[PDB]
């Protein structure tokens, strides 16, 4: 989804390895979510289930835990390319975790995502119900994090441009 | 004249009686009376949910026909088919609407 970032979020701490601990039997479980929006995942559900490899409750351990800076920002293409018939889109992206305050409204990017959906379990059957949803897998910045590096060129040049002027270089 | 529908609905004009829209209670329960009045307000086209399809798969038929319509319906617990009910699936294209209007008097 390529255009100029318009809306943007807030920063927010994403579980992703939780440390499962049990004061009672003191095991370990490495439960990751299935719901085709974290990374390792599979279409069935994300609504905090109950299920346990032993059937015992688990609490999260933030002592060594692993987070995830979590920003979802809008992405909106310019509309003076847009005929007579067609509307243009708007899908969220997902930042990274090295990439804080590298998203701001204003500039244009390049993400990289893929198009993925989110099951639901209402009612029996599932029917043609899927929302939009997209996973980038990384962020690339152009006129921010990017600049126009100089070369052999800003430095030879600019050097003879003030030597043998004509009156005044500001004319 | 068999390729056309049928049950062709008999008219009766020039009734006896006439009874104004006031005089008519409980009494008249059922009754057919040629009551006269002016018209308020009309509607158009409505499409009338009288007949909607669902996909089935059990034993090879599709459940419905079904009803309901304001005039009759049919309530869950003694299915016209036998007393059968099966997997739903819903449907875009399969469903036949029945003309209905309300009259204001």
């Amino acid at each position: 989804v390529e255009g100029i970032v318009t809306k943007c979020s807030l920063v927010r701490p994403k579980v992703v390895r939780s440390v499962h601990y049990c004061p009672a039997t003191k095991k370990t479980i490495e439960r990751r979510y299935s719901d085709l929006t974290t990374l390792v995942a599979f279409p069935s559900s994300s609504v905090y289930p109950t299920k346990d490899e032993e059937n015992n409750p688990l609490e999260t351990e933030y002592g060594l835990s692993v987070y995830k800076d979590h920003q979802t920002i809008t992405i909106q293409e310019m509309p003076e390319k847009a005929p007579a018939g067609q509307l243009p889109r708007s899908v969220d992206v997902i930042l990274d975790d090295d990439l804080v305050d590298k998203a701001k409204p204003g500039d244009r990017v390049q993400v990289v995502g893929t198009y993925r959906c989110l099951p639901g379990k209402k009612g029996g059957y599932t029917s043609g119900t899927f929302r939009t949803v997209l996973i980038a897998c990384n962020v690339k910045q152009m006129s921010k994090d990017a600049q126009p590096s100089f070369s052999a060129e800003d430095i030879a040049k600019i050097k003879k441009f003030s030597k043998t002027r004509s009156k005044d270089i500001f004319d | 004249y068999d390729r056309i529908t049928n049950h062709i609905h008999v008219r009766i004009s020039h009734l006896p009686l006439v009874e104004e829209l006031r005089s008519l209670r409980q009494l008249h329960l059922n009754q057919l009376i040629r009551t006269s009045g002016v018209v308020t307000s009309c509607t158009g086209v409505l499409p009338q949910l009288s007949m909607v399809k669902y996909n089935c798969n059990k034993c090879n038929f599709v459940l419905g026909p079904f009803c309901q319509s304001q005039n009759q319906e049919v309530k869950p617990g003694s299915c016209p088919e036998c007393q059968s009910a099966g997997p739903f699936e819903v449907n875009m294209e399969e469903t036949i609407y029945q003309n209905y209007q309300r009259i204001r008097i």
